[PDB]
């Protein structure tokens, strides 16, 4: 006999590469297979989807890049701490919009299970107000 | 002068010990009533020369357990009906143990026990009662779960609050200064458990003592709570008696049964480890645990990963416990209370001149911090008052450099939800009627996202972490209070910023 | 010819009489808190007893909330504060002579007080039996 675990959480922050210029400084970038290639929302789409810009159930082998700490690995693996995880394509949007998740966004991170984690929470902005709400209500957007 | 459990076969048969001259056990029962005062029943139900079959008593430092089996007849008769035959009328029960050696040795206790669902009572003209037992902090308050939301409240100020009980006991809360603090949001919550859990569970966050206490002469319990242990705890710790003396001098050796170990001081720990995972806290993440007793050397390569879960907030810092090493426990038998001893709970000191333990020869001082009493009816008197006691006493021995407070077992509760309306301030202009105000510091005072920004962010109009000390004006409902506080209803709570939003 | 009332073969066959809890006269005062903004009416409402003559305690509560979802939120969950009732086990030897010692949902009368009970109770029932037989230790050698 034996426990089945429960499952523990992770802050993570998204990063593209290494060398990010001042015009890519908050891009996308979406990954293939477990490497640091380029692949798109395209070359997967089930087909009753080739076909129009339309996901249906929101398909898996497109990853994003994650930081994570440096100190959740073993004591003697000089690697990069670097997960790959699959999209919820639904969390910076609705049923509507497309925002990815561009690069310093930081995001709380589930492991279901052994090989398995998610994407729930966002912990980050970008365009905020700094003043005492009594001089300006700011409501914006930033893009691109 | 091989055969002294030949004595014991007679002992269980009736007495044969020493130098045991007379032993009255006595219990005085006197009902509750509706207001939590007391009533008159000569004024009781006293037991004698044995009426009472069995009962077991075992007590830590904060309460007792146990339970009781006596004896009565007959059927039926008015003067024991309120009494025994209802549940939830509760009961007090007033123990009084006499012994006679030759110099006397009173011991003294006081219980109340009621229960829901439960009456036990035996047949075939005689008939059995059984009765738990429990100190009366508890028993009252095992059955009373309220949840609401107190402001501004210390905690001394909120239990007293809950504490519907003078005409019986009081609590001492003057020694403590820790729960005196003004919390400025108190969120109570019994849900799905009781509150004496609740009760134990911040006292246990505040790391204080329990103390049942009843004075010998004559019955006024006493519950105290004090952060350390002092002489101004052991002044009213005097045990009521004369010739009390220490070191096991010998006539303990005559009256023992065993002597049984729990864990003693080892030599060994296990590196506990402290992550936080988290990106954007720019100093060292993993840290080791901090134990108080030294000399005690690591394992080799075996880890304890004790992570912290990541929230939206800022992530706190650092619940700094110990790595909790084992101490030293002695269990200890016996068919008497120990002539020439401190035999009664005391937090106080017991020296070291004899080796007759196991123990360890490296041992200062040492303190009682358990007894259990089984008090049962000899054969012989059973079949005389069924016509027209005997003892096993165990004890806790620790050391006195270990003395840290014990605590029962409670319930880590379950939250509950609660749906909630913001508003800003209370004149509202038509146009400033759907507008938005950061308050500061648990008080209406403007503030920003700006002026906390821990700098990695000054800098552009970024948030990294999702800041606290950032708070929002709540109006809840007006019936989450207590029934007495004229406040106005306004729970200040830090911000989820993404919530109407995106990255953008 | 099945007869009630504890005939005088009844007593001859017993063994013990057993209580378990009996009518009391003490509840605890248990309110009900649907915690909601814009619900304007009362709140706290206290529960109904079906059982009267029993008197409450003083200054002692049990508070059963709501949890608050999305929807418009319900009512009411109109239950009772469930009392203690009346039970007795009893023993036997036999299947009671002069008895109806089998489960119906009627009626037994009282007019003796060879129980505990309570004098100022009415017909009863039974709602449970219980059978332990044991081979006889004279007939199991003759068939060993």
């Amino acid at each position: 006999k034996y426990k089945s675990f429960s499952n523990f959480y992770i802050n993570g922050r998204i990063t593209i590469g290494e060398n990010v210029n001042n015009d890519s400084k908050k891009a996308y970038k979406f990954f293939k297979n477990h490497k640091p290639e380029e692949s798109s929302i395209a070359e997967f789409q089930e087909n009753g989807e080739k076909g129009t810009s339309a996901i249906l159930n929101s398909k898996a082998d497109i990853l994003y890049a994650i930081e994570i700490a440096k100190e959740m690995l073993s004591d003697k693996s000089s690697d990069k701490p670097i997960i790959y995880l699959p999209l919820k394509v639904n969390i910076n949007s609705a049923n509507n919009q497309f925002i990815p998740l561009r690069n310093d966004d930081i995001i709380l991170i589930e492991i279901q299970s052994f090989t398995k984690g998610e994407i729930i929470e966002l912990i980050s902005n970008s365009a905020i107000s700094t003043k005492k709400a009594q001089q300006q209500l700011l409501q914006r957007q930033l893009l691109g | 002068i091989q055969l002294n459990k030949l004595r014991s076969s007679l002992s269980r048969y009736i007495g044969y010990n020493n130098v045991l001259q007379k032993q009255e056990i006595t219990i005085n029962i006197k009902p509750i009533n509706k207001n939590f005062e007391l009533e008159d029943i000569h004024n009781s139900l006293t037991l004698k020369n044995p009426h009472i079959e069995k009962l077991e008593v075992c007590e830590n430092i904060y309460g007792i357990n146990g339970w009781l089996t006596f004896d009565l007849a007959y059927i039926n008769n008015h003067k024991d009906f309120n009494f025994l035959l209802s549940p939830n009328q509760p009961i007090l029960l007033d123990i009084q143990i006499n012994d006679s050696f030759h110099h006397k040795r009173t011991t003294r206790f006081i219980a109340i026990g009621f229960n829901s669902n439960s009456i036990d009572i035996h047949e075939n003209g005689v008939k059995k009662f059984k009765i738990q037992f429990h100190d009366p902090l508890k028993a009252l308050w095992t059955k009373h779960k309220p949840s609401y939301i107190a402001l501004n409240k210390s905690l001394d100020d909120i239990f007293k609050d809950n504490f519907f009980f003078d005409s019986l006991f009081s609590l001492d809360t003057n020694k403590s200064n820790n729960l005196k603090i003004r919390i400025p949001q108190a969120f109570i919550s019994t849900v799905n458990r009781n509150f004496y859990d609740f009760f134990i569970q911040q006292l246990e966050q505040n790391k204080c003592y329990l103390k049942y206490f009843c004075d010998k002469k004559s019955g006024k319990v006493s519950y105290h709570v004090v952060d350390q242990v002092d002489n101004d705890l052991q002044r009213n710790i005097v045990n009521s008696d004369e010739d009390l003396k220490d070191k096991l001098s010998p006539y303990d050796i005559s009256c023992f049964k065993k002597q049984i170990l729990i864990s003693n001081k080892s030599n060994f720990y296990v590196k506990e480890k402290n992550i936080c995972p988290d990106v954007t806290l720019n100093t060292q993440r993993k840290e080791d645990r901090k134990i108080s007793d030294t000399l005690v050397k690591p394992f080799s390569s075996i880890l304890k990963d004790n992570l912290q879960s990541v929230e939206y907030i800022q992530s706190n810092n650092d619940d700094k416990q110990e790595i909790i090493t084992t101490g030293f426990e002695i269990l200890l038998t016996s068919r008497n209370t120990l002539p020439f001893l401190d035999t009664e709970i005391t937090l106080s000191k017991l020296d070291n001149d004899q080796n007759y333990l196991l123990g360890a020869t490296d041992i200062k001082s040492l303190y009682i911090s358990q007894r259990k009493l089984l008090f049962k009816r000899s054969k012989y008197c059973s079949k005389q008052l069924y016509e027209n006691h005997d003892n096993s006493i165990t004890y806790k021995i620790k050391d006195y450099s270990n003395l840290t407070p014990e605590y029962p077992k409670y319930k880590s509760f379950s939250n509950f939800y609660i749906n909630g309306r913001i508003t800003i301030g209370e004149n509202v202009n038509n146009d400033s009627k759907k507008a938005y105000k950061f308050f500061k510091n648990h008080k209406p005072e403007e503030s920003s996202i700006a002026e906390f920004q821990e700098n990695g962010e000054k800098g552009t109009s970024a948030i990294l972490n999702s800041k606290a000390d950032i708070l929002y004006a709540i109006e809840i409902a007006k019936e989450m209070l207590s029934d007495k506080s004229s406040d106005k209803p306004i729970i200040y709570l830090p911000l989820k910023v993404n919530i109407n939003s995106a990255n953008n």
